[PDB]
């Protein structure tokens, strides 16, 4: 069942594509803390930029998960 | 001053703990399925078989097993092997 | 006795002024009580592990051992890795002993 | 029938006062434009009862989850949040409460090539809110089981009360792991209820009624 | 947040209501400066106006092309259309260049601003030319400054400033060009 | 420093935020030092101009 | 107790630190310049607080050396 | 038994995406310490952003663990 | 069936380009937050540069995903 | 013994996610030293945030150690 | 068919050299944001500098994608 | 002998999680130098945080070496 | 024929050295932006520094490509 | 021909150090721009340090390129 | 082959240190020689890792 077996290690190697988006979400949500510690008055505009920048790099993780589930179940 | 008024009423449960214990017990007993390692058998089989054969080794583990997997009872040797 | 009043008084005195950090001295060897409970804690852990093992020592371990054997047993049922084989050997060691 | 008498200034009363006020401070009410007087007081009351009771819900979830977490550190006890159905059912319940509150605001109607990726990133927080609590309550307990299995090899193999530095260096490690599990048991209830306030207070927004007619100056 | 927009013009208008009317408006420090920060211009290519000031002197006011400022992170340089900056200077050498010729002022510290209109205002207390320091008394004083080390953090902070200024003076006097 | 001075500077953002603060510590301390230096300079120039007048 | 640079946390103001640095730069100057840099170094004035309107004790400065390096 | 071998080693190569999350959350929880040492007067705003950033970056870790559980026991 | 198996484990050993793409998106949309936290006056032109940087570093994301379409299906 | 070998070569590959949490705790406890070297008057709040960050990233460390024994003994 | 199976594994694991390139263009297009947030006078010249950097660090993306066609289709 | 040969490469692949603590300890112990060169007055409190961060980061090296010890010696 | 298959599976893991070259080019072409944003009159000299560094890292990029050619055609 | 296969798949995983020296050279040639934009009147000494650093960083690259042929052709 | 991947980390560390030398020399060019002494001392102290990961390679190859 090597055709069945290879998809598991393939998707296992493919979900490593979320390690870097975890690191990037960490540096972005740390940069928001260090930037909102400059001026607390613009700290609604900063979180409004943070969730936009999250939702356009979480989509990279979701593209990784779409490739994971089209290798696994397609 | 008021310290001896509160020592009179001793321990008391929270004021609705009866309903919580009744709800958790009614969730753990009104399951609608057999009781975790049993199987509903016919009346002829329950009337015909000994209580030593109704038991299973997997459901009576030993209380301090000298070897892991020691079971208290041994069940029926009439297996389907 | 009063079944709960003497017990409360006795545990109160044992909890508060009974100290083995003063009845045994121990300030020469230990620095402060913040270090004493950090060693009494792991001491309670160690003597609990040792009493729980010593209370039934002839047992095949459920925990994976490190390939080490306790004493002069070394091939018997208390060290046999497959537990069914170890039970088959224990059922022979039992009727002899 | 006859309720019990309560001492004022009891320690559980002060603790639950602080806890409820902490979770009520998370989604604060919004200041209007007109200063609050008898004219604006029905607008303030009717803004107050269109907002969800996230204070009460969040301290409900804080109390049940910190009690179920700290059960796992009592002797002879499991944590109930270590069960998959329990912890993930609480997570799905908070996500579903936020979703029902956000659906009842519009019309109970469910909301091109991008917004399905926003819907999947919103539907996943149902999984994440409960699975974070369950995996945190399972992982520390599992690691504690494995490492006190490894600590149990040494007094079994060596003598009882013998070769004490080798077992000391693992019993100290096990003690620090149970301390870390106490810290995680408090923090995961805190994180669950903080996220309940966030996810539910995303939909906790209505129109201030205000004055529609005014005698100015 | 800025609900009191003052200035010379607003104070002129409000001051004509509470003071007696025969009194002329008191002057302001704005009235003797033709140069501002937001007033764009004053750049003209490569050379920029360097207002090297002092409480007891004006050491330079003509336009220069590159200034080396000794900030507290380290020595940095200012070319013409530099980014706006408010830089605190550690004791170091402010180098004024007009080309190949460099005049080296060793200053005592004190701030140096770069404005949006490219004007740079070096603002230090004691700004000596490095010609007029002797190389003997600096280590002669640092030997004593490395000795009186009390627990008095006022005197210890003065000792820290002493050893740091003296060390920077030494490292600037051995390293002549 | 920010007791009223930067509070008088913030318009659609701020005008002080154009500058890169190159201090050791935060902006709240570089303005703390900078206004004491401004007071010393203004007081020195005031009592020098007043003596000559 | 305060939060700032090394002079600011020690209770010292910035102006005292910068004048201490100016004084220590002045003390090592050239002898055609060090004597005339002593003119810009002298602190001679006095002060007196006024609590009730006209009473108050006096505080006199006679300093030819510079700013006091000791605590204020 | 090659499929039930490849599932185990695929989960083992699947869970290494917990590295990048565990470093990004390190830089975010260090940025919290730094920005709360800059101005401590907003240190419930910045902790409130630290926990939003932690809880929105660890959704990546739970995506990784879901791919782990779905290539182990699914 | 080693060909149809190994093209799936190959395209599964391929997607972690998206990891570093997401880490770059994280540092970029965090540098946006620091930059607009410094001066909020140009806080829309910075987001324009952020989206242009997004769309020109996604280039690498689509360059990875079309190539893993070439491994999965071509 | 293909799966009983595969669990060992997966579990060895499973624990390399601890490198990310080690680097994360390194930077998060270095940021503590920088933050307590800036202003040592607030130096006992920052240790309190370092222990919160340490606990919420040892979260992810114990996640990786959960799967390293879920594919060994489970 | 280990030749074609192996070359599809090779062209799979080839494109994970796009990870660090995605992180590189992310760092570049992020420091573009605070470079424009420092002085907005130069931002159209500065994004010209950024795109001159982009069109030469994309050369690594082309250098990784031509070897994928050299592996698959040569 | 595929299991005892498996555990050796399992331990070899397992011990590369020490690289993350070997970089995190390096960046924390350089963070202490860059934080003590700023204020050398209070540079002995910060070593009390250096050793605390070193202990709580070593904990990961301890976990990695015990997963190594358990893969090798069950 | 494991040799002509190992050619491709080794070339795909040979070209993985382009990720570090992409990250290095990205931080250099991001520091080009930062440095030309400080004093934008040295921007010609800084672009001349960026292209020299870009050439001296294309040294190692073309070394990686000469290795990926030498294990395909030599 | 398994040994000549192993030499090629070992040289492929042996040229991975070129990513590390590429990223190191990139941060060094970005710091060249940053330091030359601090004080441009020291830029020739900075290039005299940059090319020494390049030549000494490529020592690691040639020590790695030493083994990429010493396992192939020796 | 896979043993010499540890030279990637030594190359990254040396590039970081020789970039920090360029920054620290651009911050006080008076002290632009003692820092290079610390630079080459730290470089020789991180060639320990390079020569360790080379002696493992010939202890793999020749043993």
């Amino acid at each position: 069942s090597v055709l069945a077996a290879s998809k598991m290690v393939g998707a296992g190697c493919a979900t490593i594509a979320l390690a870097g988006v975890g690191a990037g979400l960490g540096v972005m949500f740390g940069s928001l803390i260090n930037g909102a510690a400059r001026n607390p008055n613009i700290a609604k505009q900063l979180v409004g930029y943070a969730l936009l920048g999250f939702a356009l790099t979480e989509s990279i993780a979701l593209f990784s998960l779409l490739v994971v589930f089209l290798i696994l179940f397609a | 001053s008021y310290s001896a008024y509160f020592a009179k009423a001793g321990f008391q449960f929270p004021a609705g703990l009866s309903a919580l214990v009744a709800g958790i017990v009614a969730l753990n007993v009104c399951t609608g399925r057999p009781t975790k390692g049993t199987k509903e058998i016919s009346n002829a089989e329950y009337n015909a078989t000994p209580i030593g054969y109704l038991q299973s080794p997997d459901q009576h583990p030993t209380a301090f097993p000298k070897v892991p997997g020691m079971k208290d009872v041994h069940g029926s040797p009439h297996h389907h092997h | 006795m009063a079944v709960t009043s003497f017990l409360g008084k006795a545990f109160e005195k044992y909890f508060y002024d009974f100290s083995a950090y003063e009845q045994f001295g121990l300030n020469r060897f230990l620095s402060s009580k913040g270090q004493y409970v950090a060693l009494r804690h792991v001491g309670f852990v160690m003597v609990g592990v040792n009493v729980l093992l010593a209370a039934n020592f002839p047992f095949n371990p459920p925990f994976p051992t490190i390939g080490m054997c306790p004493a002069g047993w070394e091939g018997t049922w208390v060290c046999q890795a497959d537990k069914a084989k170890a039970l088959e050997m224990y059922k022979e060691w039992k009727k002899s002993n | 029938s006859s309720v019990r008498d309560v001492k004022t200034g009891s320690l559980p009363t002060n603790f639950l006062t602080g806890v409820y006020r902490f979770w009520r401070s998370q989604n604060p009410a919004e200041k209007p434009h007109d200063p609050v007087n008898d004219r604006l007081l029905p607008a303030v009351v009717d803004a107050s009862d269109k907002r969800a009771s996230i204070g009460t819900w969040a301290t409900t979830f804080f109390c049940t989850i910190i009690s179920c977490n700290l059960l796992g550190l009592m002797p002879f006890n499991e944590a109930p949040t270590s069960g998959l159905g329990f912890a993930t059912g609480l997570g799905v319940s908070v996500w579903a409460t936020a979703t029902i509150l956000g659906l009842s605001k519009t019309g109970f109607k469910f909301p091109f090539i991008f917004v399905p990726l926003e819907t999947i990133s919103y539907t996943f927080r149902a999984v994440s809110l409960g699975v974070r609590l369950w995996v945190n309550m399972l992982a520390g307990h599992t690691l504690l089981h494995i490492l006190t299995g490894m600590a149990l090899a040494l007094p079994f193999s060596l003598g009882f009360f013998s070769m004490v530095p080798a077992t000391f260096g693992v019993c100290c490690l096990l003690s620090a792991l149970v301390g870390l599990e106490y810290l995680v048991a408090v923090l995961q209830s805190g994180v669950f209820s903080i996220l309940s306030t966030v996810y539910v207070g995303e939909f906790n927004h209505d129109k201030f009624i205000g004055p529609a007619a005014k005698i100015v100056k | 947040e800025a609900a009191a927009p003052a200035g010379p013009k607003e104070f002129t208008e409000v001051w004509n209501k509470k003071a007696p009317s025969t009194l002329i408006v008191p002057e302001f420090p704005s009235n003797y400066t033709a140069v501002k920060a937001v007033g764009e211009g004053q750049v003209h290519g490569d050379a920029f106006p360097v207002n090297f000031y002092t409480p007891h002197s004006i050491l330079s006011q003509a336009q220069k092309d590159t200034v080396v400022l000794p900030g507290v992170d380290g020595y940095f340089g200012v070319k013409a259309s530099h980014v706006p900056t408010i830089a605190q200077l550690k004791p170091g050498v402010v180098e004024l260049h007009s080309g190949a010729e460099s005049e080296k002022f060793f200053v005592s510290g004190g701030f140096a601003f770069v404005h949006p209109n490219g004007v740079t205002d070096i603002c230090v207390l004691e700004a000596a030319t490095l010609d007029q320091v002797d190389p003997a008394a600096v280590k002669s004083a640092l030997a004593a400054a490395s000795a009186a080390q009390p627990t008095d953090e006022f005197e210890q902070a003065a000792n820290r400033a002493a050893i740091e200024l003296y060390s920077a003076l030494e490292s600037a006097v051995e390293a002549k060009a | 420093p920010d007791l009223l001075e930067k509070q008088l500077e913030d318009v659609t953002g701020n005008s002080l935020d154009a500058y890169d603060i190159e201090a050791s510590h935060e902006r709240s301390d570089v303005l703390r030092d900078l206004t004491e230096f401004h007071l010393g300079v203004t007081l020195y120039n005031a009592m020098l101009e007043n003596n000559c007048s | 107790a305060p939060s700032g640079p090394f002079y600011r946390v020690a209770g010292m103001s910035y102006l005292r630190y910068s004048n201490i640095c100016a004084d220590l730069l002045r003390n090592v100057l050239k002898e055609p310049f060090k004597a005339k840099a002593q003119a810009r170094q002298a602190i001679h004035f006095r002060q007196a607080p006024y609590v009730d309107g006209k009473a108050g004790a006096s505080k006199v400065y006679e300093l030819e050396n510079g700013i006091p390096k000791t605590a204020n």
